[PDB]
RNA sequence: ACUAUGGUUUUUAUU
RNA sequence: GCGAAGAACCUUACCUGGUCUUGACAUCCACGGAAGUUUUCAGAGAUGAGAAUGUGCCUUCGGGAACCGUGAGACAGGUGCUGCAUGGCUGUCGUCAGCUCGUGUUGUGAAAUGUUGGGUUAAGUCCCGCAACGAGCGCAACCCUUAUCCUUUGUUGCCAGCGGUCCGGCCGGGAACUCAAAGGAGACUGCCAGUGAUAAACUGGAGGAAGGUGGGGAUGACGUCAAGUCAUCAUGGCCCUUACGACCAGGGCUACACACGUGCUACAAUGGCGCAUACAAAGAGAAGCGACCUCGCGAGAGCAAGCGGACCUCAUAAAGUGCGUCGUAGUCCGGAUUGGAGUCUGCAACUCGACUCCAUGAAGUCGGAAUCGCUAGUAAUCGUGGAUCAGAAUGCCACGGUG
């Protein structure tokens, strides 16, 4: 029940995924964009998002996955 | 009668009917004027000062 | 206001006459309540979700002697404080101050 | 001050040829229809004759003749000071002022038909109970115990 | 203290408009952005070919200027065809086919832009500043006229304060609707400062 | 048959153009009638006329449209042909019709 | 039957 | 509720991370290309690299110029600081009756006099009078406009008169209450009474459509508030000028553990609802408003006329009038919140949009000390329209009904 039969998506994000399971224990993927699907593909991996003035760490999990990146990350402060 | 709401052609038919009402007799031509019949009632726009709200309040006013 | 912002939307409103200029009604060949379900007119979609720079929005009128969005008045393109110095000025066919 | 001021005294009434029924559909005018007041006042006598009415002569008399109201209450300025002083009502709200007392004490009842709610209120009237009685009872008790100011 | 433009006051007393054409009301908002800039880069071009005042006109899709002048030999210029230049640039900036009208003022020290060059030119030329109008004003009600006033402001001291010099002749008038006046105001630029100059003059009601 | 719209944004100059263009039509010889002045046509606001707030300072200003047909009734070509090139007060503007 | 408490600085003289 | 009347990317004053600064805007000089149109690929993207498409203008036939994309040198530009520096631009004491000067007089003199006094006015307005007599600015008068009659020109508005009578202003035709337009008259305390130095001047009356600064517009004498604004401009000073430049992918400006205004709508039964039933007025609208017709309970999507202004569209005017019915139950009233399913514009509908229908429906007893506003077509009450406006305010500017 998403806005229209078709999603708008882009596969710039899902084209790292496979490089970012051997970071070793470097500082996680980093990414700007907020409203990217996360596909079920993706689960299992650390990613830093924009919480509007630094980068947060989230994993991906079975609860993240089907939905929108920035719905698992904080926007606002006094927290 | 034709256009105006029905209190507005009250205001057209009662002096259309004095100025023939008039001529019917000599003995009603001081009568209608007696009574001021025979006139057209001095009622005029009173419009607006520009900007009141509707007629009157100066919109958001109360000052002093 | 910064004068980037009329400069780039004249630089939009031309890159629209590809777009949108006498075809905003195009849509009308491709829109369906159901179409038994087939695809054949995608050769239009393809071209309508091209354009990023071009779109039915991010416009503002402004005034045509100072860059600041709001106070204006359309069918002359300046504002209410410019329309009242341009009337008395006699720059300004139609419109004058008092009498009337 | 100035003024010294042109005053009306309305229209009678279009089926009885009353002015105080004018007035009284005027107190009752509520939302500036009017002509909704002429179906709730004096549109049956059905309603008093269940109640304590009795022949029609009575009808609305009983908001006329059947009272008189004198003086009002609240404080007024004497000198450098302040008190509570009656006042004198004037005579030609004297007849239209048990108005407002009648048709308040009906239109804030909780008791559905407001026809109904504003004959009951005349019967309660044609009894000489309660409410609009007392209310000219109340300030006379007052103004009989507060002399010294007019 | 309260005041309004003088000219602008009175324009609703017969007056055409000095902007006098057509358009329709989409159109409108582009005919005038292009009457505006036509009247500043023509009076700009002419700087120094003693001109006074301009009326924009539009023949069918063209346009068309009357420029009035106290010199019109040195606008019509070289054998009297070097005019071309002149409406060439106007009508890239109205997007329309320019027409030339030049207008001879015949008499140029009695008009409110070419006496305020004329008293411009002689508070350039070191005259007493507070004494300078005296001069215009005569030789203005040599050339007709009921009243005048031209207002100087700067320069008037002793002190340097916002004091005004301009000397009482004839009416002004301050009022009067129906006045017919002719209005300017100038800046000379002159005695390190702007110098403001207002001019008022009045050859009787309508 | 044809029609001149002739309109303008003041109610002189267009009786100062009408007074050209009907007695062009009358010396020419053209058979005519009174022309009709049509329902005038308005556009109005009132806005804040102040520089800078000031709330008070709200202003109405008004402007109209004026527009006659003249329209002339008979087949004839000669009689008003003087009038297709014809020269009117300026400021207004000049549409032939039907 | 009446309220203590908000300091301090300003201009026309020339022809 | 003032501007900031329209905050998803935007707009927009700014932050994370990128990227590029003769720059958004103007020429002089320099190079390969017409201007322009498409397609393939990497990058968050801006953007960058290939391959095609076309070869305009001038052509002393010499080869050249707009212009594109860039690099110099002159230069750009600033919600950078500032309305006790200045223009501009707008307000207020204030359309208030205020403000002074010459001559003559007076006082040692600064300075007074007139301008105070009497009767008055819209008013230093007007008459009367003295050691004052006269003059001017503001005022008065004069201006734009309104109620009414006479006279004239008329459409696809109107139908009186006079003809036809698809029986309909639908036509011949016309300018009749009207309507749309114009022209001419009309108002002056003049006319009459009462009052008062039969002075000035006032309240009524007669005429008349109607006065007595009629009502509405509209001008601003010296003096005020160093009035308001550099976040709308010009321009000097101070500052910046690879930056405070400003384009991308995220986003900020609906903050918040916390205090307070102001406004709207109910609590019902002079109410709620449906059917029957009557009158609008002013606006807006050509890739527009969108009729009749269709699918769906519907948002809305199709089919397909009319209309650029009085033969259309938005658009059966609503409150009201009539009739039946529910009836204190914290109620089919009346409202917050919510599940499911759909309708729409848009890169985009997380954070962060609007609209419709089933399913669920909490409060609410007309409000207490106290405080706020309105004087007649004023209060109150119901409906129509538009600007901003992809899609989205209840705010706002206008037009009518009831009273």
């Amino acid at each position: 029940r998403s806005l229209k039969k078709g999603p708008f998506i882009d596969l710039h994000l899902l084209k790292k995924v496979e490089k970012a399971v051997e970071s070793g224990d470097k500082k996680p993927l980093r990414t700007w964009s907020r409203r990217s699907t996360i596909f079920p593909n993706m689960i299992g991996l650390t990613i830093a998002v924009h919480n509007g003035r630094q980068h947060v760490p989230v994993f991906v999990t079975d609860e993240m996955v089907g939905h929108k990146l920035g719905e698992f990350a904080p926007t606002r402060t006094y927290r | 009668v034709k256009g105006g709401g029905i209190s507005g052609q009250a205001g057209a038919i009662r002096h259309g009917i004095t100025r023939a009402l008039m001529e019917y007799d000599e003995s009603l031509r001081s009568e209608l004027r007696k009574a001021g019949f025979v006139t057209r009632d001095a009622r005029q726009v009173e419009r607006k000062k520009v900007g009141l709200r509707k007629a009157r309040r100066r919109p958001q006013f109360s000052k002093r | 206001a910064k004068q980037s912002m009329k400069a780039r939307e004249v630089k939009r409103v031309a890159l629209a006459d590809k777009y949108f200029a006498k075809r905003a009604e195009l849509k009308a060949i491709i829109s369906d309540v159901n179409a038994s379900d087939e695809d054949r007119w995608n050769a239009v979609l393809k071209l309508q979700t091209l354009p990023r720079d071009s779109s039915p929005s991010r416009q503002r009128n402004r005034c045509r002697q100072t860059g600041r969005p709001h106070g204006f008045l359309r069918k002359f393109g300046l504002s209410r404080i410019k329309v009242r110095e341009a009337a008395m000025r006699g720059e300004i066919p139609g419109l004058k101050k008092a009498s009337w | 001050r100035r003024r010294v001021i042109g005053q009306r005294k309305i229209l009678p009434d279009p089926k009885f040829g009353s002015e105080l029924l004018a007035k009284f559909v005027n107190i009752l005018m509520v939302d500036g229809k009017k002509s909704t007041a002429e179906s709730i006042v004096y549109s049956a006598l059905e309603t008093l004759a269940q109640r304590s009415g009795k022949s029609e002569l009575e009808a609305f008399e009983v908001a006329l003749e059947n009272v008189r109201p004198t003086v009002e209450v609240k404080s007024r300025r004497v000198g450098g000071s302040t008190y509570q002083v009656p006042v004198e009502v004037r005579p030609v709200r004297r007849n239209a002022l048990a108005m407002r007392w009648i048709v308040e004490a009906a239109r804030k009842r909780g008791d559905k038909s407001m026809a109904l709610r504003l004959a009951n209120e005349l019967s309660d009237a044609a009894e000489n109970k309660g409410t609009a009685v007392k209310k000219r009872e109340d300030v006379h008790r007052m103004a009989e115990a507060n002399k010294a100011f007019a | 203290g309260q005041k309004v433009h003088p000219n602008g006051i009175r324009l609703g007393i017969v007056k055409p408009w000095n902007s006098t054409w057509f358009a329709n009301t989409k159109e409108f908002a582009d005919n005038l952005d292009s009457d505006f800039k036509v009247r500043q880069y023509l009076t700009k071009e002419l700087a120094k070919a003693s001109v006074s005042r301009i009326v924009i006109e539009r023949p069918a899709k063209s346009i068309r200027v009357t420029i009035h002048t106290a010199r019109p030999g040195i606008v019509i210029g070289k054998k009297g065809e070097d005019v071309e230049k002149l409406r060439k640039v106007v009508a890239d900036i109205a997007g329309v086919p320019a027409q030339i009208n030049i207008a001879e003022v015949r008499k140029p020290e009695l008009d409110a832009k070419l006496v305020a060059d004329s008293i411009t030119s002689q508070l350039e030329r070191r005259v007493m500043f507070r004494r300078a109008m005296k001069r215009a004003v005569q030789n203005a009600m040599r050339l007709g006229a009921k009243g005048i006033k031209v207002e100087v402001s700067g320069r008037l001291g002793g002190a340097e304060i916002a004091r005004t010099e301009w000397y009482r002749e004839g009416r002004v008038p301050l009022h009067t609707l129906r006045a017919d006046i002719d209005y300017n105001t100038s800046e000379a630029h002159t005695t390190y400062g702007v110098i403001g100059v207002k001019v008022w003059i009045f050859k009787g009601e309508i | 048959r044809i029609r001149i719209r002739l309109k303008a944004f003041d109610h002189r100059l267009i009786d100062q153009a009408t007074a050209e263009i009907v007695e062009t039509a009358k010396r020419t010889g053209a058979q005519v009638r009174g022309p009709i002045p049509l329902p005038t046509r308005k556009e109005r606001f009132t806005v804040l006329i102040s520089p800078h707030v000031n709330k008070d300072a709200r202003d109405q200003y008004e402007i109209r449209t004026h527009l006659r047909l003249v329209d002339i009734v008979e087949p004839t070509e000669k009689t008003v042909d003087a009038l297709m090139r014809l020269d009117l007060a300026a400021g207004v503007d000049v549409q032939i019709s039907l």
